[PDB]
């Protein structure tokens, strides 16, 4: 992960961005639907403890889809009403970011990264007020490279004399 | 003009999101 | 820093003659009173809805020791619990403001890279405090550094003239014991080699008084959700043929 | 690699003699060096002033010497700066100075020497680690 | 700022040719019978 | 031409010695007996015209003025150089370890 | 009713197209205005000197940023934990200057999204549901003020505090790295495996659910006409479905209780998130990532790199370049 | 409530297709030369 | 009488300069065989104002007033030094030491921001000749040293730097380094200001005298990237006169 | 800024006090089953 | 040739806007019940 962050920048990458929506997105979707099917349950049981209430013949829907789309499009504005698509949007969303986050990576077998935004360094090469997070975050994957290497690339034989070393002050 | 693209682009989203909410198709039981 | 900024004993122990007056006054109205009218409506009164108030209460004492533990140095003696994070970059500043001025640095003029002093600068209201990143630190107060404050801030001529080496030790001392250190109890930052056993007893009881609290929260939410459905009498479920949605209008 | 009695074979004075120590001792003064020291010379730098550090070329051109066991040793009973110009017990740990170091109270002759011998092995095995800082850890 | 003067009309089209495609088909469904 | 000054200064004998008139401090431990009481002595007292004028401080025992004697090949001089000097950067230059 | 009586009907009123309720009225306007000032400060707001070294950042649009680059910026360093409203400062410019925006809009929107908390539980109980779905959001909840608030408590300044914007995101983990090692501790790790086992079970369900649609449909048609809303029947088999999965693993690791399944879809990642927000807000005191720095070390005595000691190199890379002008003193100790 | 009473389709027949996207199209064949300048 | 800490932490007072009474119209004698310092000049601005810069060059450009963005952290105190007697009676104050420098950053209309390092660094400052008393008509002129408002160690936000940070723009590995020179090659600015005390105000008992300054200097160059600006800066001051 | 500062705190103490009152208001009656 | 380099994007929405307007009319009308 490091030496993807400190050699092709791939927090930059969109289809890495991509990735990162659809699994913390199909992670939300995993939580909020569990919560939502046990949260909008029909008393099916006399028992506090309500997994017993179950039968998995049964042929009514264990939870009332009316009421969690009325809860929903009231909470937040939209709600799911339909159960089909629901449960293939939960395919949808986490599989379609894996495979962004795949296509970025065969790019960067080629080198081929979003490492730059040149608008930006053209302006920051003639400015040198001009600063924003993403030419600090170069900085830092410089710092990376430059001490990393020369233990995690050991066939290269670098040798980086103390002096070329990127540093800022005090550290 | 990147950044009244950036802004369009964000202002449609918001546009979007009124329509979605208020002008949705509305669930029927039937 | 609210009630955790309480320094000196005398309003310790003050404030505990007024708590443990309020408590016994209160306990006897307690017992000698029922709840009036306003409060019944209020309240959920059940044994899971009591749980849920003092899970809540709990929940809230939790953060405030952890920051008590974290900030206060008067009744978390740093002699005893090791130096607060703000105390030991304090530390750390007044190590090199030292080290550096009996190599003869004039310590007030000396103008850092950034423009700020180096070892000295101004609060945002104007007091002189150590600069560098503990500028942020600068309410930090302890019996090591009081002695060179004066009516503005760190007195220059108190820091030229007056530094004990008793002083001295107590800086280095601290700064060489801030609170950082891993979960395996290697001491310092996070690249240091192995070979100092230590994690401030602050760490330890800042970081499991936030994760007990975090959770008791959850416990409150849980059982004060769960407490005002139970009274209300649908904790089961919804009941099918009695489905309150279904009795609501169209949303559209 | 081993840790041979070579290794272990360190100066005891300014005077070319030398001293063995044991793999006991070297175990010792690694233990205690951690305990009363390696808060501010984890190591070998020094925290609290990293213009100065263990590393033997450095103690050898101390005043005096402090590359060899008897250098060391004296150091810790009476440490001074490194032009031997003052004494500084008051501000850094030594046996003179146990009642405002504590750590110093339970320090023995025997552990002063095995505290010695450590800070002149370690870099024989450590080479420019020791000293070195994070460079090269 | 030096951007790529391509990027306006790029950006413009993302948007533009798909939304259109989307807006077509929608307009005809609610007016089928 | 723009000049770095710093690097500039690398091509005189301030990249081949301690210069008594912009060495930072810290340069003073690679010899025996400099460091810390003369090397203070020396950059507070600096700048000096030639090396020997080290010799010339105020208050200066024997056996400094010795030292310093014993030393003066390791010394240069070379015209004060602002870049080195301000920011008390001859007491700390912001390098640790 | 009188006004207070008719006023309290209509803000707990279960047939307003968003709920209002108790809990709304402190949310509304405080999200409102966090929202309001973020795009605000996000088009248009000047530099802001985040590390309180007279250093500005830019992170508006305006100010030469894209949506990738741009950021509302941190609160200076100077200020720390100091409380810095609007009328603290001098002027706008100066409120601007010292990152103000980021204050108005972290704690306007904490705020808002606590009410957004307890407005779930509270339409839940005007609806007759059961209370948890709060609980659930209690994990990115938690996580929000792991970064915006905990974390700057620990480090003693708001300007540690996770930036709004894209690249500051990645800034705020990388220095996050540098300083606690967030890989190596097994906090962040139950997170990983929370969102990514969310991920996967999330596939997981929508892949065996939509596999066991039951016929409704022709092939012309989406089968998603073959649910209607508010219909009592269950729309896929269950008994397939677990028919299906006990087999590709074995029966007894597939769940044939639909509550059972979707109680471990609520409980996997909110669990998992709870551990990554309190490594978070652990990490903010400084009980750091698992430090094997070198643990290993041959016969003689010397250290035998492992894949620990490689992290660590790009770790000290980290730490040495963040913040270049900010450190006079050897040691970053917050 | 109440459907609006006022309502009308709108139609456009492919010959007005045609005259419409030729007129579009010879407007901008004839105005991106000034477009462009 | 006297404030803490505790009175004083928080309510912009440190930022501020000790006051005199309307009642200290007095005269402080100078004993020509005495030798004086001051103990304590403190400098509270309280106006920046900054030189336009004109496209015109007809008409002179004006001084204009501009907002501090950088609150109460702009006063120099605890300044001290000789206070010589020369051979003509006029004094010659010689700063020493003290919290001599601020850096400061005032914006203009429109938004621009002017750093500048406000500071009174070796000032050398005199009075008029045979002052045989220190009183309301004393004033002191002179001037001082204005190193570079970044030191050498400085990095830009693309790490380049003067004694240390790369010498070139890595990020555009071949473009031609000629129009790039000026950012790459950092260069450290040392100019002079020059300042005026007006003593309004002495106690004779107290050797305490306070009045108004007004300086001029040049701002932030940004280590040679762009011109600084002229900046004037007024205020009031403080100094406690010691024989010593 | 006085100004500003007076009427923030009176809309944050308008609200607020909904708040408060709000929930006072016969809280738990409002569901949909056991009002007692 | 040193063109406007807003030339492009207006020839663009130029055509693109009022194309699409009469190809949305044109394809509802076939969709109408006929
Ligand atoms: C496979 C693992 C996963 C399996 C799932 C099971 C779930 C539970 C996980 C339990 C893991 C078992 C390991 C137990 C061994 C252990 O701990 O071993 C450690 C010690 C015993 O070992 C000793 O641990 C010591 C720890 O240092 C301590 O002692 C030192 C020497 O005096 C210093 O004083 C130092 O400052 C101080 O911290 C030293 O390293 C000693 O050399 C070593 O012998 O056990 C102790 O401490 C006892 C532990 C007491 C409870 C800790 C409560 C405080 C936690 C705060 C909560 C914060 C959130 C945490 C984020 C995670
Ligand atoms: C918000 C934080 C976040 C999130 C959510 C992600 C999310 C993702 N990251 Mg990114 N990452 C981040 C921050 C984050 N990242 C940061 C800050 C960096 C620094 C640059 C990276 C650097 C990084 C790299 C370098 C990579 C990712 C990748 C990924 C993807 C991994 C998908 C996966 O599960 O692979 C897990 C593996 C699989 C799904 C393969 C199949 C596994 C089989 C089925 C396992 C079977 C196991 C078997 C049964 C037995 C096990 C036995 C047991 C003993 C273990 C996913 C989109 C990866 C990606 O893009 O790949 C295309 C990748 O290479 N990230
Ligand atoms: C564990 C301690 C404890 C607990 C659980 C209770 C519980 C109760 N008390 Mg007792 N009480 C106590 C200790 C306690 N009391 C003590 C020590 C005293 C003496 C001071 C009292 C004196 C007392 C009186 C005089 C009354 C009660 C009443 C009640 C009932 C209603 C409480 C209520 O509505 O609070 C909720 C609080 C409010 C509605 C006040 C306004 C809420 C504001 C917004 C809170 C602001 C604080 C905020 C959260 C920040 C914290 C820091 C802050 C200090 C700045 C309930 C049975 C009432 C009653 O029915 O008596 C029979 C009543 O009239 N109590
Ligand atoms: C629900 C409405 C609401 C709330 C809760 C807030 C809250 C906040 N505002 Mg925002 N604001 C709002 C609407 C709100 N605002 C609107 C509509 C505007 C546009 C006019 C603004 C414009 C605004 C600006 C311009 C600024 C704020 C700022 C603030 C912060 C400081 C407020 C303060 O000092 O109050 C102090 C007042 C009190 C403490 C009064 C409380 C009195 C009661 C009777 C006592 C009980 C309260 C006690 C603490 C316990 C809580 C009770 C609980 C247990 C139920 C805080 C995050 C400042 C900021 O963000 O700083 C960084 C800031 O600069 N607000
Ligand atoms: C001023 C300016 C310009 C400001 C803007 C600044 C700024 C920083 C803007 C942000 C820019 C931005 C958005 C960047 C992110 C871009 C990005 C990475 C996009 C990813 C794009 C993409 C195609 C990724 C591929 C992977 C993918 C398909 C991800 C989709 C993720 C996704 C949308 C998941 C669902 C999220 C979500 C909240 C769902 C809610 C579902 C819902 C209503 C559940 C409730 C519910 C549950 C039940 O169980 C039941 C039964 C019912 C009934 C019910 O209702
Ligand atoms: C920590 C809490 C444990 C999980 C519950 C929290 C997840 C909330 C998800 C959102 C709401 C989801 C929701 O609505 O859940 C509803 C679900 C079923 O509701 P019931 O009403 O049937 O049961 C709960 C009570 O009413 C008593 O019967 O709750 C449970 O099953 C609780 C199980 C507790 C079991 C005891 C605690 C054991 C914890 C297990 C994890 C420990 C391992 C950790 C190692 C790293
Ligand atoms: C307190 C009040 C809070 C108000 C919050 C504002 C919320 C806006 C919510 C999204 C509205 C737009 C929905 C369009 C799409 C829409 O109308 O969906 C409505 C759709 C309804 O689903 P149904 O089951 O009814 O429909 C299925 C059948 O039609 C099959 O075709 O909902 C979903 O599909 C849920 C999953 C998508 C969830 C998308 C959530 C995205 C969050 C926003 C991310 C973008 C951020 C960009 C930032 C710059
Ligand atoms: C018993 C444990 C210790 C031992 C054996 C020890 C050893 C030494 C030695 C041999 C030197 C001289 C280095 C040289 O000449 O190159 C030295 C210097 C120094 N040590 Fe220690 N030390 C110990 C504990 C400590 C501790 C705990 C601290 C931090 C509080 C510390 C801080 C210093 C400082 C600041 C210097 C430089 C002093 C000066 O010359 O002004 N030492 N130490
Ligand atoms: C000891 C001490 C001290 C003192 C202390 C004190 C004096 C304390 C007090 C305390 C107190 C005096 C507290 C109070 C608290 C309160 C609270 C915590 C409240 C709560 C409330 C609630 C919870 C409510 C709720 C509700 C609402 C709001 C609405 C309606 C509904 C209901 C009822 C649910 C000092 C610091 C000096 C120093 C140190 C030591
Ligand atoms: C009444 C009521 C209600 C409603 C409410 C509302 C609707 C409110 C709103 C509110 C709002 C709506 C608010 C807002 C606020 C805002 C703000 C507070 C903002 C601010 C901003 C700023 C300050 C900015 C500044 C700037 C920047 C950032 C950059 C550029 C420059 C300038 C300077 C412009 C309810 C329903 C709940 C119920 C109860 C009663
Ligand atoms: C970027 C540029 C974009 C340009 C955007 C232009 C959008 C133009 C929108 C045109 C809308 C036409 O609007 C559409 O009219 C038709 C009839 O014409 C209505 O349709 C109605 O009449 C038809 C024909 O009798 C019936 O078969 C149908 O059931 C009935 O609903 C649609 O319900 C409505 O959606
Ligand atoms: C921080 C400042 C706030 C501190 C205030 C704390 C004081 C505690 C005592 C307050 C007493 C309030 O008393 C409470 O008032 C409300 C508002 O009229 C009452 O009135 C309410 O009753 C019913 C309850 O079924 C509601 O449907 C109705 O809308 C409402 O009028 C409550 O039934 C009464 O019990
Ligand atoms: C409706 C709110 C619009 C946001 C206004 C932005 C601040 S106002 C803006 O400030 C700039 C910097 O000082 C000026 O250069 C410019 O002339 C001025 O219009
Ligand atoms: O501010 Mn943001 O980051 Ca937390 O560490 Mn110290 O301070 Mn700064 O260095 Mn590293
Ligand atoms: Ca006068
Ligand atoms: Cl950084
Ligand atoms: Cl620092
Ligand atoms: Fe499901």
């Amino acid at each position: 992960l490091l030496f993807f962050q400190g050699f092709h920048n791939w927090t930059l990458n969109p289809f890495h961005m991509m990735g990162v929506a659809g699994v913390l997105g199909g992670a939300l979707l995993c939580a909020i639907h569990g919560a939502t099917v046990e949260n909008t349950l029909f008393q099916d049981g006399e028992g506090a403890s309500t997994f017993r209430a179950f039968n998995p013949t049964q042929a009514e829907e264990t939870y009332s889809m009316v009421t969690a789309n009325r809860f929903w499009s009231q909470i937040f504005g939209i709600a799911f009403s339909n159960k089909r698509w629901l449960h293939f949007f939960m395919l949808f969303v986490p599989v379609t970011g894996l495979w962004m986050s795949a296509i970025g990576v065969v790019g960067l077998a080629l080198n081929l990264r979003s490492y730059d935004f040149i608008s930006q360094e053209i302006r920051a090469a003639e400015d040198p007020e001009f600063e924003t997070f993403y030419t600090k975050n170069l900085l830092l994957n410089e710092g990376i490279r430059a001490w990393m290497a020369p233990q995690d690339q050991p066939h290269e034989n670098f040798v980086f004399p103390e002096e070329v070393l990127p540093r800022g002050n005090a550290l | 003009m990147e950044t009244i693209t950036y802004v369009f682009i964000f202002a449609c989203i918001i546009a979007l999101f009124f329509f979605a909410i208020f002008f949705r198709e509305p669930p029927r039981i039937t | 820093g609210w009630i955790v900024s309480v320094n000196n004993l005398e309003d310790v122990v003050g404030g505990h003659i007024w708590i443990g007056l309020i408590c016994i006054a209160g306990g006897i109205w307690h017992i000698l009173t029922t709840p009036f009218g306003w409060a019944r409506r209020a309240f959920i009164w059940s044994g899971e809805a009591y749980l849920s108030y003092s899970l809540g209460a709990l929940s809230m004492m939790g953060f405030i020791a952890t920051c008590f533990v974290w900030f206060n140095n008067t009744v978390y003696p740093s002699e005893f619990y090791g130096p607060t994070g703000p105390e030991a970059s304090q530390a750390q500043a007044m190590t090199f403001l030292i080290r550096d001025q009996k190599l003869g640095a004039n310590v007030g003029s000396a103008q850092g890279p950034t423009g700020l002093g180096k070892y000295l600068m101004r609060s945002p209201t104007g007091e002189i405090i150590f600069g560098g990143e503990t500028m942020r630190f600068w309410d930090f107060r302890g019996p090591w550094l009081e002695p060179l404050r004066g009516p503005n801030g760190l007195d220059l001529n108190k820091i030229k003239n007056d530094i004990q080496p008793w002083q001295e030790r107590r800086a280095a001392e601290y700064m060489t014991h801030a609170p950082l250190g891993s979960l395996n109890s290697v001491g310092g930052v996070a690249t240091e080699i192995n070979s100092v056993n230590f994690v401030s007893p602050r760490s330890w009881l800042a970081t499991s008084h936030f994760v007990l609290a975090f959770f008791f929260l959850v416990g409150h939410l849980w059982h004060a959700g769960r407490a005002r459905a139970a009274a209300a009498g649908f904790e089961k479920g919804i009941d099918r043929e009695s489905e309150p949605v279904l009795s609501m209008p169209s949303l559209d | 690699a081993e840790l041979t009695p070579e290794v272990l074979t360190v100066p005891l004075n300014s005077e070319g003699k030398t001293i063995t120590l044991t793999e006991k001792q070297y175990l010792e003064g690694k233990r205690l060096f951690q305990y009363a020291c390696a808060s501010c010379h984890v190591g070998g730098i020094t925290k609290t002033n990293p213009s100065l550090d263990l590393r033997t070329e450095t103690l050898a051109l101390a005043t005096p010497p402090r590359d060899n066991i008897e250098g060391l040793v004296d150091y810790m009973k009476n440490p001074t700066t490194y032009d031997g110009e003052q004494e500084i017990a008051e501000v850094h740990p030594s046996l003179r100075s146990a009642d405002i170091f504590p750590k110093m109270r339970n320090l023995t002759e025997k552990d002063l020497v095995a505290i010695a011998g450590h800070i002149l092995v370690e870099p024989k095995i450590l080479g420019d680690k020791w000293g070195g800082g994070k460079v090269y850890y | 700022m030096e951007v790529n003067q391509l990027g306006l009309i790029a950006t413009a089209l993302f948007v533009l040719v798909p939304s259109v495609f989307l807006i077509i088909l929608y307009v005809q469904t609610e007016s089928q019978q | 031409e723009l000049v770095n000054v710093v690097d500039e200064k690398l091509g005189t004998a301030y990249g081949e010695k301690i210069d008594l008139n912009n060495t930072n401090i810290a340069a003073f431990i690679q010899y025996r007996g400099l460091y810390p009481t003369l090397a203070k002595l020396i950059v507070k007292n600096a700048p000096y015209e030639s090396v020997e004028d080290v010799l010339n401080i105020p208050g200066l025992t024997e056996r400094q003025k010795q030292i310093l004697r014993e030393n003066l090949e390791h010394f240069t001089v070379t015209e004060v150089e602002t870049a080195l000097v301000e920011g008390g950067d001859r007491y700390n230059n912001g390098l640790y370890k | 009713a009188n006004l207070w009586e008719r006023f309290c009907n209509w803000v707990t009123s279960t047939d307003n197209r968003l709920y209002v309720g108790w809990f709304g009225v402190i949310m509304i306007p405080t999200l409102l205005a966090a929202t309001i000032c973020f795009v605000i400060a996000f088009i248009a707001a000047p530099p802001v000197d985040i590390d309180g070294i007279r250093e500005p950042v830019s992170g508006s649009l305006l100010y030469g940023n894209n949506i990738i680059t741009g950021a509302v910026v941190p609160s200076s360093n100077a200020i720390g934990l100091h409380f810095y409203p609007i009328w603290e400062a001098a002027s706008l410019d100066e409120w601007l200057y010292n990152g103000g925006p980021y204050q108005l809009i972290i704690f306007h929107f904490l705020l808002g999204a606590s009410c957004y908390m307890g407005r779930q539980w509270e339409l839940s109980y005007r609806l007759g549901m059961r209370p948890w779905i709060c609980v659930a959001y209690s994990a990115p909840l938690a996580s929000a003020f792991a970064v915006f608030l905990i974390y700057p408590i620990g480090q003693g300044s708001f300007s540690d505090g996770m930036p709004l914007g894209i690249s500051g995101t990645f800034n705020f983990m990388i220095v996050f790295q540098a300083e606690h090692n967030i890989l190596m501790h097994p906090f962040h790790q139950l997170g990983v495996a929370g969102v990514f086992g969310g991920a996967l079970f999330c596939a997981m369900h929508g892949s065996l659910v939509t596999s066991s649609l039951i016929r409704e449909t022709t092939e012309t048609e989406s089968a998603n006409y073959g649910y209607k809303f508010g219909q009592e029947e269950e729309t896929y088999n269950i008994v397939a479905a677990h028919g299906y999965f006990g087999r590709l693993i074995f029966q007894y690791a597939s769940f044939n209780n639909s509550r059972s399944l979707h109680f471990f879809l609520a409980a996997w990642p909110v669990v998992g998130v709870w551990f990554a927000a309190l490594g978070i807000s652990t990490m903010a005191f400084n009980l750091n990532g698992f430090n094997f720095n070198h643990s290993v070390i041959d016969a003689k005595g010397n250290v035998i790199n492992t894949w620990a000691d490689i992290i660590n190199r790009a770790n000290l890379g980290m730490e040495v370049m963040h913040e270049r002008n900010a450190h006079n003193f050897p040691l970053d100790l917050a | 409530m109440e459907p609006n009473p006022n309502r009308q389709p709108v139609e456009l027949n492919r010959t007005s297709l045609y005259l419409g996207l030729l007129l579009i199209l010879v407007l901008a064949l004839l105005f991106s030369s000034y477009f462009f300048n | 009488q006297t404030l803490t800490y505790d009175d004083i932490v928080g309510t912009g007072l440190a930022n501020k300069c000790p006051t005199l009474d309307d009642t200290a119209r007095g005269a402080y004698p100078i004993d020509s065989s005495q030798t004086y310092r001051i103990a304590r000049l403190c400098l509270q601005p309280t106006t920046f104002l900054v030189k336009e810069e004109p496209k015109n060059k007809r008409q002179e450009a004006e001084f204009v007033p501009t907002k501090l963005v950088t609150r109460e952290t702009t006063s120099l105190d605890q300044i001290q030094g000789e206070l010589k007697v020369n051979s003509d009676g006029s004094l010659t104050f010689v700063e020493e030491d003290g919290i001599d420098f601020q850096p400061v950053t005032v914006q203009m209309a429109g938004g621009e921001r002017i750093p500048l390092l406000f500071t009174v660094k070796n000032l050398v400052a005199s009075t008029q000749p045979n002052v045989t008393s220190i009183t309301t008509s004393t004033d002191f002129k002179g001037e001082f040293n204005v190193p570079s408002y970044r030191t050498a160690n400085f990095l830009d936000p693309k790490g380049r730097g003067l004694a240390s940070g790369y010498d070139s723009a890595i990020a555009l590995p071949q473009a031609k380094e000629e129009e790039l020179a000026r950012a790459n090659v950092k260069r450290f600015s040392l100019t002079k200001g020059q300042i005026s005390l007006n003593v309004a105000k002495v106690d004779g008992r107290t050797g305490e005298i306070a009045g108004t300054f007004e300086s001029e200097q040049l701002s932030d160059d940004d280590m040679g990237a762009h011109e600084p600006h002229e900046v004037k800066i007024q205020g009031v001051f403080y100094a406690s006169i010691e024989p010593a | 800024m006085e100004t500003l500062k007076i009427t923030v705190y009176i809309v944050v103490t308008f609200f607020v006090l909904l708040f408060v009152f709000g929930f006072l208001s016969g809280d738990p009656a409002r569901n949909p089953k056991r009002k007692d």
